[PDB]
């Protein structure tokens, strides 16, 4: 009743808010809206399934659209997974290999890379991210990297001598955080329409793990492609 | 209809100002600044620009629920497919704006939100050597890294006004979580490092060449915008320009009613700190972690700020998003900037120069105008030309020569035979072609009938004597910064 | 800031009208105006009291000596009011 | 360049031939030499004239005039 | 302490139109915030010039128009 | 002529407004924007001098009157 | 200075702070500048030797 | 605000402007020249810094002459107040 | 050196000669006092109508914008 | 110390007044600026051996108001204390 100290009440509940006035819609359940430090308690107890990356650019070469153009010229990232074909000068003589060209290559720029492109998307390009997370007891601060080499009137916003406030250091979290917690307010979803596991195969298999399990990682993103490819 | 798209329709969205203003302002020159905005990947100069549109027009149809509330940027500057889906702007779709400066006046701007990546380099080129000021953009986290500096040696070189924009401090107050501090002495480098590189004018919040811009939460402010908005009710007309002076480049306010230059005893940040970046910070940490009616009572005394009922049920970011914008009125700060920046019009001279040739008897009245570069804005062949001289009319004949012949043609000089109609003319706006029939002196426009009359980057003129061909001159094939050696 | 000084330096670069203390009108391009308003013209006529007008390149006026000056059309549209 | 503070300074050391015209006034000027100088316009002037214009030398001596009244300055 | 931007008009002749329909030609030696011109002294309004180096007060000022383009 | 018992000038702006000057002049015209110093912008400006018999007229629009030379203003007519 | 972080942490952090404070708001000397920047990069890792 | 106030009132008793407020506590008839040609004998009540002054047992004298004849005209008033341009010489009648 | 306001503060207590503008008369009288705005006041001060005393004014107080010259 | 005080306690009263060129002036004191801007409603001019031209509403510029005649019932040390 100290670190869970607002959702431990009504965490296990049937609807998790019957009432609740404030916070949803009401009885027929339909929308949401919690305040901050609850939403920051949900987030510290779903650590376990939370998406867990920030880093947007981390689904580099294995985007949907990726996963659509190795489809789409046979290409596949080892990682993730391989379909069907989707179909049935250059001489050795003339080019130079100096470079390997990789699968990898092929699908981050089709139409470069891999001739004679059919179907085929455009992936993403992108930014490099420097969200520097904290760990715990403390606020800004410089950890992980180094520093730079060199008439009667307050400023704005005076009589607030607290730069932060105790939810801010975990505000800042949340707000970097990805779609489900990243918010504080929202629609329902039915728990069928909920995908705890989604986020755990779309993002990479984490470290060595037996060749079946990898296998059926492979086989998710297979289904997971195809879901997002053929939309009804 | 078609996917690489534009609007394509009678009803473009209604803008704020009407547009026959614009077009009436447009008129004269000195009222007439072409912007080509010019940054790194991912500057957020596109951003940028969908902020200053935005703020510009009324309700836009593109401008959905998400990118209103501020989840996703409304990259209004990417109107290509590929722009989309690529996530990078990689051709110049700019836009007319009438915007308004700090103090009370109204100037059309021609925006061009060229690209960052630095193999479309040659794209950006253009924009140089279109743009007269140039919004040199720069990410606060990368800093000035080599394509910056290379950016700025190129517009020195081709002799341009330039304002710069330090972009996205989002990430370093939330991202970085820098001390206030420390954000302030990293901005200090930044300059340092651009002070460094632009060995000429020495840039610095004070002058307001530098802009402190955040385009994913929205919001620009020069200092003098800032501190004319927060800082007018306190201290007394004549004394403010001291105080703007005074800000930025380490001075500490020393708990007291007038700063010392050196080291203060009782408080320890600088007034920079104290009056700008902490109130930032408070607004950030408050936007999220403070209850929310806290922050509304604070917004109602000290910034003179209303909250929706709306806003209060906002989620945390797009909240954030909405009470900046509520702070920071528009992107007018940044439009004194530049205006401030380039209220040099001697250097049109240096750059006309510098582009063609040094030469004189040009205002005879005899229409010229740089053919930019060919685009295709709303699908089809359109010209960016931008005029010097005279003014151009929809359906007029006009001589026009690609500049592979120029250096030869001022050789010759040393029988106008090329020649093409004016089918129409339009404006540039993001997504949509503006037709306006008038094309003044002094600005960029899209034709139609040129294109085919020359491969790239023309230029044009229709002399009305002999005499007069004779005193003209045409400008150089544009030197793309980067050469092409990637040979498939 | 003066809403009728905001709306002369918005007025630069049209074809402006200005008479004086003195009842001498001109009419020509506005280039330069401030918050005392410090007018400079191009292309002005200068007709004197009488009604004798001579035609000049270019005129600097003080603000103190000005009486009213004729802004275009345009202004009444936008954008310096709402 | 040459503010009007800087050249009355001139004038100042100086005290040099002045001929001073007057504001709201044609029908006499003045002929002395700079003595003085405020942070106002305010100048004193010894060997001041009282000169009627050439549409004489009538008798004036050393005289603080109020500055706020002046027109020309010439030494 | 908005500067009048004379700089364009320094180092160049003007007839200063002032009080009582006088004039004043010269060219700029300088000024200040109230307008005051200091000015090379040359002949008032057939025509006869008073002192060698002048400076007008800008109370005194109607008009100054460029001789000089 | 009618108009309501106004406490000040910015509660009556754009009302046609007989303005007075120091000169001998009046301007006639419905008032878009004042100021501390009583310059004034007239939408429909009419420039109507009294010489030396019966009234000089003529019409201007929109303009700019410089406040220092002003002697007074009165309400002449309603908006619209 | 891992160690310091170990256990007398409060000290360490405000070794850091004071040693940052010397590097960037200092006459300092340049080769002691260059110590100093050959630490916090050591910091980034914490020392691996 | 206090200390111009202060200031003022110190300034007012050594320097000129304590004739006209010694005058007013006085409390005498005094007789000011104008810029229109008014010599307006009245009761000083209230005084300032700009010279701006209430008068009371006011009696204006002036000449409106126009038509070769010369009629020396005068009005009292109760109680009017006087703007400070409008002044040239106050003075106090012995 | 011989300014204008310490030739004035050395010019109090001593006889003094005011003329005006528009509507105007050259005086004579001793100077009472002044201030940095320079209104003026005299003890027998003659009203010296274009230099002919039209009468003995005495006790008076001048006012600051009107002023045109001061002299003995 | 400021008669503006004393002319902004001065409201609603019936008043004669001066200008610089000598024109009256019988309205009721709606409203004396900071700066003697006398608004006034329900007036009545008359300008200097001349015939009336009694009008609606007049609010007169500070500078040109010459000498504000007061009305009879009037206490002055009433209103010059705080
Ligand atoms: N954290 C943060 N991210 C931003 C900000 N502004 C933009 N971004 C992100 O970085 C990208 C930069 O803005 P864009 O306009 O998309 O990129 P761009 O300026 O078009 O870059 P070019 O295509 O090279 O011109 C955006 O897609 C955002 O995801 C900001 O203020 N804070």
């Amino acid at each position: 009743s100290q670190d869970d100290e607002y959702v431990k009440d009504w965490l296990y509940d049937s609807r998790p808010l019957e009432e609740d006035s404030k916070k949803v819609n009401g009885t027929s359940y339909k929308k949401w809206s919690f305040d901050l430090p609850e939403m920051s308690n949900l987030y510290r107890l779903s650590t376990p399934l939370r998406d867990e990356v920030t880093d947007k650019n981390y689904y580099y070469l294995f985007d949907k659209k990726s996963f659509f153009n190795g489809k789409a010229l046979n290409n596949a990232i080892p990682g993730g997974p391989k379909f069907e074909p989707l179909y049935p000068f250059n001489s050795i003589d003339r080019v130079i290999f100096r470079v390997p060209i990789r699968s990898e290559y092929k699908v981050a720029f089709p139409h470069l890379y891999n001739s004679r492109p059919r179907s085929v998307r455009i992936p993403w390009y992108n930014n490099p991210v420097s969200c520097i997370i904290q760990n715990d007891e403390e606020y800004d601060t410089p950890a992980l990297f180094f520093d730079p080499s060199l008439e009667d009137f307050a400023p704005l916003l005076a009589e607030e001598e607290e730069l932060i406030l105790p939810n801010t250091k975990d505000a800042m979290s949340l707000y970097h955080s990805p779609f489900p917690f990243n918010r504080t307010k929202g629609k329902m979803v039915r728990a069928q329409d909920v995908a705890l596991a989604k986020k755990w195969f779309l993002q990479h298999p984490d470290e060595e793990y037996p060749v079946k399990v990898k296998v059926s990682y492979q086989k998710l993103l297979k289904n997971y492609v195809l879901n997002e490819l053929h939309p009804t | 209809e078609h996917t690489i798209f534009t609007q394509l329709k009678k009803n473009i969205p209604k803008t704020r100002y009407n547009r026959d203003y614009m077009l009436s302002m447009a008129n004269i020159p000195e009222r007439i600044i072409n912007v080509g905005v010019i940054g790194p990947l991912h500057s957020g100069k596109t951003s940028l620009m969908d902020l200053l549109v935005i703020d510009s027009h009324k309700r836009i149809p593109d401008m959905s629920k998400n990118v209103e509330l501020g989840w996703k940027p409304l990259r209004y500057l990417d109107n290509l497919k590929q722009e989309i889906d690529r996530g990078l702007s990689i051709k110049l779709n700019g836009s007319t704006l009438l915007c308004t400066d700090l103090e009370s006046k109204s100037r059309m701007i021609n925006f061009l939100d060229a690209p960052g990546h630095v193999n479309f380099m040659d794209e950006t080129a253009v924009a140089l050597a279109a743009s007269d000021l140039v919004l040199i953009v720069i990410d606060v986290v990368e800093g000035v890294t080599f394509v910056v500096e290379q950016l700025i040696k190129q517009s020195i070189k081709n002799n341009v006004a330039m304002c710069f924009v330090i972009n996205k401090l989002d990430r370093l107050i939330l991202d970085l979580k820098l001390p206030p501090m420390d954000a302030y002495l990293k901005l200090n480098h930044i300059i340092a490092n651009i002070n460094s590189f632009t060995k000429g004018n020495v840039f610095s919040p004070i002058d307001n060449n530098i802009i402190f811009a955040s385009t994913k939460l929205g919001f620009t402010f020069t200092i003098k915008e800032f501190v004319s908005y927060y800082y007018a009710h306190s201290i007394p007309s004549s004394k403010i320009d001291d105080f703007t002076t005074r800000l930025w480049g380490s001075v500490y306010y020393h708990k007291g009613n007038f700063r010392t230059k050196p080291f203060e005893n009782v408080e320890k940040y600088p007034t920079f700190v104290e009056f700008i970046l902490i109130p930032l910070y408070k607004i950030f940490s408050y936007a999220l972690s403070m209850e929310k009616d806290k922050l509304k009572n604070l917004l109602r005394s000290n910034f003179r700020v209303n909250l929706s009922q709306e806003a209060l049920q906002y989620d945390p970011q797009p909240f954030l998003k909405h009470v900046l914008q509520l702070i920071f009125r528009q992107q007018t700060g940044l439009v004194d900037a530049i205006t401030r920046c380039y209220q040099p019009f001697e250097l049109f001279d240096n750059k006309t120069a510098h582009l063609s040739i040094p030469g004189k008897s040009t205002p005879e009245g005899t229409l010229w105008a740089h053919v930019l570069k060919t685009v295709d804005y709303g699908g089809a062949e359109w010209s960016l030309v931008r005029i010097y001289s005279g003014l151009l009319k929809r359906g007029d004949t006009v001589r026009i020569l690609d500049t592979s012949q120029s250096e030869s043609r001022q050789k010759r000089q040393l029988d106008e035979t090329p020649s093409c109609e004016v089918e129409e003319i339009g404006l540039l706006g993001g997504r949509y072609v503006y037709p306006v029939h008038e094309a003044h002196k002094g600005q960029i426009v899209l034709i139609k009938g040129i294109s085919s009359a020359y491969i790239k980057s023309a230029t044009l003129y229709s002399v009305k004597s002999k005499e007069d061909m004779k005193q003209l001159k045409f400008f150089k094939p544009l030197d793309y910064i980067t050469e092409a050696v990637f040979k498939i | 800031n003066g809403i009728p000084v905001k709306l002369l330096n918005e007025a630069q670069g049209h074809i402006v009208s200005l008479e004086l203390t003195t009842g001498a009108t001109y009419r020509g391009k506005l280039v330069e105006s401030e918050d005392s308003m410090n007018v400079q013209l191009r292309d002005v006529i200068a007709t004197e009291p009488q009604g004798a007008v001579t035609h000049m390149d270019q005129i600097f006026v003080r603000g103190s000596q000005i009486k009213f000056i004729v802004v275009p059309d345009l202004l009444k549209n936008a954008p310096l009011f709402k | 360049m040459v503010p009007p503070i800087n050249c009355i300074f001139n004038f100042l050391q100086q005290q040099t031939p002045v001929t001073i015209w007057l504001f709201e006034q044609i029908g006499i000027r003045i002929k002395g030499k700079i003595v003085g100088f405020d942070e106002f316009m305010n100048v004193v002037i010894d060997e001041a004239v009282e000169i009627p214009v050439n549409s004489k030398g009538t008798p004036l001596g050393k005289i603080l005039l109020k500055g706020d009244n002046i027109t020309l300055i010439t030494s | 302490v908005s500067t009048p931007e004379l700089k364009k008009y320094m180092d160049k002749k003007i007839l200063l139109n002032i009080n009582g329909s006088r004039k004043v030609a010269g060219i700029l030696r300088g000024y200040d915030i109230f307008l005051n011109v200091v000015l090379d002294d040359a002949m008032e309004i057939n025509n006869h010039q008073l002192g060698l180096q002048t400076v007008i007060r800008g109370n005194s000022i109607i008009s100054l128009e460029a001789l000089d383009a | 002529i009618q108009v309501a018992h106004s406490s000040r000038l910015a509660n009556l702006i754009d009302y046609k407004l007989r303005v007075l000057t120091q000169d001998g002049r009046v301007y006639i015209g419905q008032l878009m924007a004042f100021d501390k110093h009583m310059n004034l912008v007239l939408n429909e400006c009419i420039e109507e001098r009294v010489p030396k018999i019966k009234v000089e007229k003529r019409v201007l629009g929109l303009t700019i009157l410089r406040g220092e030379q002003i002697l007074s203003t009165v309400v002449e007519d309603k908006p619209l | 200075g891992w160690k310091l972080a170990l256990v007398s942490k409060k000290t360490h952090d405000m070794i850091w702070e004071k040693l940052r404070y010397i590097l960037q708001t200092q006459e300092l000397s340049s080769t002691l500048r260059e110590s100093l920047e050959t630490l916090f990069e050591i910091r980034q890792k914490d020392y691996k030797s | 605000r206090a200390e111009l106030e202060e200031l003022e009132e110190f300034e007012f008793k050594h320097g000129p402007m304590s004739l006209i407020n010694d005058a007013m506590v006085t409390r005498t008839p005094v007789i000011i020249s104008l810029r229109n040609n008014h010599k307006i004998i009245a009761r000083v009540k209230a005084f300032d810094r700009h010279c701006n002054m209430v008068l009371e047992n006011v009696k204006e004298l002036w000449t409106e002459k126009k038509g070769k004849n010369v009629i020396n005209r005068e009005r009292f008033i109760s109680k009017l107040f006087l703007r400070g341009d409008s002044v040239i010489v106050v003075l106090k009648t012995p | 050196p011989v300014n204008p306001k310490p030739f004035l503060k050395g010019l109090v207590n001593h006889r003094v000669g005011v003329k005006l503008k528009f509507n105007s008369t050259e005086y004579r009288g001793t100077l009472v006092s002044t201030d940095n705005y320079f209104n003026l006041q005299l003890n027998e001060a003659e009203e010296f109508v274009a230099g002919v005393s039209h009468g003995t004014l005495g006790e008076i107080f001048i006012r600051c914008n009107n002023v045109l010259y001061i002299r003995e | 110390m400021k008669l503006v005080n004393f002319l902004k306690k001065l409201r609603n009263e019936q008043v004669t007044i001066e200008l610089k060129n000598g024109t009256t002036v019988w309205g009721t004191l709606q409203s004396v600026s900071p700066q003697m801007n006398a608004i006034l409603t329900d007036v009545k001019l008359t300008l200097p051996s001349d015939n009336i031209a009694s009008l609606q509403y007049i609010n007169i510029r500070g500078n040109t108001i010459r000498q504000i005649i007061l009305p009879d019932s009037l206490n002055l040390d009433s209103l010059l204390v705080d």
